[PDB]
């Protein structure tokens, strides 16, 4: 049995009770607790739980201000001694190290808190600067270098070597000829996967916690997430344009096929975002109705597009299962996450009351942390695919809608659909070809 | 038993998510988990008839505009929601109705107009206003306060009745 | 999918973190920032089976024996690391092996012996020596290089294989 300081000289000594901490029914899992009780477990001396640090530092802002967090972890660091060598070894040391762990993490991965509040940084520097002791010296100097590093301002090693860039009708350096059919479907998929993979990897938790991407300053707080969704929406729309603007049935059939091949390579690359960009295009109002066009799509392809569409069926039942099984790298579909985060935050109380005592509902924050954590896990692994500057540039600059407002363009596309394949009983007219090059696909097998 | 596929459309910020949650969820449990299997399904009795409500709420994915048509098509009935303190969302109601009518390829699609109270801000869309819009479309109008649970069941059940009587 | 809790132990500076980060993001951390206790996660398919790795990277030789015991209670498998260019580090290995054995109270706790930094020429520990010590515990020995990436996957996945067959 180890004695703790007097709860009168050290607030974090109060014994646990149903009135300040609740546990979920293998270390303990905190359902709810008081800010004090939380920070006590945040730096508990009995066991280790880095997950708690990430969780807490990702979501604390909803129940505790930055300035206050600091003041509290500082109080936690300054522990009064009442065996003394036992208490130091089993209580003060672990705790104090863990408080320094929280400071290190806070400054390293949530630095924006200090960027937006200069006095917080000042206090942090001052605090770190007051940590005396040869022991803590190691860490103190580290947190310091990290802070300075962060104030003034990533290589990749691969198992194997990236495959060879594939070309078709368009040749290196002739960006003016680049188009859906003249580029190699394999590279199209490849380049778009990298692009989309970077876009995904760039999204930070701060753009997600608090449903901020859905609020009015979403443009200021969730720039990367928005930039990502918008690329996806454009790509989908481009696919739709390409299809309804190719009026000749024989050429149009050629286009949809190519797109389905691209989808196939996406599947291969685990770029589920791309998969859905395609599925969504095919299911759009303009495309969905082109019966004469899908009529002529080979059966192997129709099967590919159907299996892809089944992923989203029954609330992404199969999609979720497949991501849980594949082997990264992969580009997940962000949409799913956005909905669960939002719904988790709206369907759960910010606090639970026990005997008139509002305890922060931590299980709510833990749940949202699980989601952001899941996102981050898939963000680590980089694709081993060589970039093609020009092709890259090509898709980065695609602008399907031009200067048209969404609705106008949207109606345009649908009308286009009605023109190239009129509602029955109206008769199916014939249209002149538009591509002056061969429409045969180079297939999706990489040349070696 | 019959299964109805209900879709909840509308501009973001109007509480669409509080509606679905307030319907499905157990209101006497501390924690609620959306990621949990079939937390979107619920068996209910409507006018003595038992059926299964399968609800599609894509709250938070509003920005993914190109996926609208896909999500909407999976539905038999639609809940067009707008916040009563947000005029823009109200005005968006029309386009949503047109978009639904398009993918479903019908001028007669089961749907309900829902005015939702999200908070205590000043109301900006007057009951009568929605009333009149709902009538011009020839569809029912229900006002709700998803947070105080008022109106939610009415909103959903009314729609099921629409589907049945279609 | 099965979950495997792996723990990386060994004297400071040897490469524990560098190894994990390489495994995790395929990035080599050149600078040296002492680790207190961090936690990583990785979904990877090993031998056609999808796992989820929880890698607990610990702080080494910092003389905090009190805490080290806490890390080893949870771990299922351990990656004991020493640098082939630091004899002391090699000499410490038994201390860790003994401690794990003590804490978990078992003579066959899954684990691998890793001689990191094999991209450096100034080797001071010979593969034979390490190989023997490995055989004495009845565990495999892998020479790795967080810098070039050499043998990293093998190190970790092998450990998975042993927790898997235990
Ligand atoms: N050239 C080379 N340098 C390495 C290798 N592994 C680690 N290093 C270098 O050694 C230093 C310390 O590596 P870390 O991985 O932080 O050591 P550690 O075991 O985590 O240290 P603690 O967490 O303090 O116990 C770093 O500056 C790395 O760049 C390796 O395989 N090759
Ligand atoms: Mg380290």
């Amino acid at each position: 049995q180890m004695r703790l300081p007097s709860a009168d000289v050290y607030r974090f000594a109060e014994p646990d009770s149903e009135e300040n901490i609740i546990f979920e029914e293998g270390i303990p899992i905190i359902k709810a607790g008081t800010v004090i009780k939380l920070i006590e477990r945040l730096t508990y001396h009995m066991y280790a739980d880095p997950n708690f640090v990430r969780t807490f530092l990702t979501t604390y802002r909803s129940f505790c201000k930055p300035q206050e967090l600091l003041s509290l972890i500082i109080e936690r660091f300054e522990i009064p001694e009442p065996e003394l060598k036992r208490f130091r070894k089993e209580y003060i040391q672990p705790v104090q190290l863990r408080v320094l762990n929280v400071c290190r993490h806070w400054v390293e991965h949530h630095f924006y808190d200090f960027e937006r509040d200069a006095y917080l940084l000042q206090r942090m520097e001052e605090f770190i600067g007051t940590v005396r002791g040869k022991a803590m010296k190691k860490w103190v100097e580290s947190i310091t270098k990290i802070i300075q590093r962060k104030k003034i301002a990533h290589n990749i090693t691969f198992q194997s070597s990236p495959p060879t860039v594939e070309w078709h009708i368009s040749r290196p350096g002739h960006i003016e000829t680049f188009d859906l059919l003249t580029l190699h479907p394999i590279e199209i998929a490849r380049q778009l996967t990298l692009l989309e993979s970077d876009l995904y990897r760039a999204v930070q938790p701060s753009e997600l916690v608090g449903s901020v991407w859905t609020k009015e300053d979403k443009e200021i707080n969730s720039p990367n997430l928005l930039k990502m969704i918008r690329h996806t929406t454009n790509l989908t729309l481009w696919f739709e344009k390409c299809i309804v603007e190719t009026e000749n049935l024989e050429e149009r059939v050629a286009v949809v096929s190519r797109i389905i091949e691209i989808l196939q390579v996406f599947q291969e690359l685990n770029n589920f975002n791309g998969v859905l960009e395609v599925v969504s295009a095919m299911n759009s109002s303009p495309v969905y109705r082109l019966d004469h066009t899908f009529e002529q799509i080979p059966s192997r392809q129709k099967k590919i597009l159907e299996e892809a569409h089944e992923l989203s069926e029954d609330h992404y039942k199969k999609y979720l299962a497949k991501l849980r099984s594949i082997n990264p790298p992969c580009v997940p579909f962000f949409g799913i996450y956005l909905t669960n985060i939002l719904k988790t935050e709206e369907g759960n109380p910010e606090v639970l009351k026990r005997h008139g005592k509002e305890l922060i509902n931590f299980s709510k924050r833990r749940k949202v942390a699980e989601i952001t954590g899941e996102i981050q896990q898939y963000q680590n692994q980089p694709y081993c695919l060589r970039v093609e500057s020009d092709i890259k540039r090509f898709f980065e600059n695609l602008n399907p809608m031009g200067n048209s407002m969404e609705k106008e363009f949207t109606d345009y596309l649908f009308n286009k659909s009605l023109e190239i394949e009129p509602r029955n009983p109206k008769p199916l007219p014939r249209f002149p070809k538009k591509y002056s090059y061969p429409l045969k696909s180079p297939g999706v097998r990489p040349s070696n | 038993m019959t299964e109805y596929k209900l879709v909840v459309v509308g501009a973001g910020g109007v509480g669409k998510s509080a509606l679905t949650i307030q319907l499905i969820q157990n209101h006497f449990v501390d924690e609620y988990d959306p990621t949990i299997e079939d937390s979107y399904r619920k068996q209910v009795v409507i006018d003595g008839e038992t059926c299964l409500l399968d609800i599609l709420d894509t709250g938070g994915q509003e920005e993914y505009s190109a996926m609208r048509d896909q999500y909407m098509r999976t539905g038999e009935g639609f809940l067009c929601v707008f916040a009563i303190n947000n005029t823009k969302s109200f005005e968006d109601i029309h386009q949503y109705r047109e978009q639904i009518k398009r993918v479903k390829d019908s001028d007669d699609v089961p749907m309900v107009l829902v005015g939702n109270k999200c908070d205590l801000a000043a109301r900006t869309v007057e009951s009568r206003q929605a009333q009149d819009l709902a009538r011009s479309y020839g569809i029912p109008y229900i006002e709700t306060s998803a947070k105080t649970r008022q109106g939610v069941e009415d909103a959903f059940y009314t729609l099921v009745r629409e589907i049945r009587q279609h």
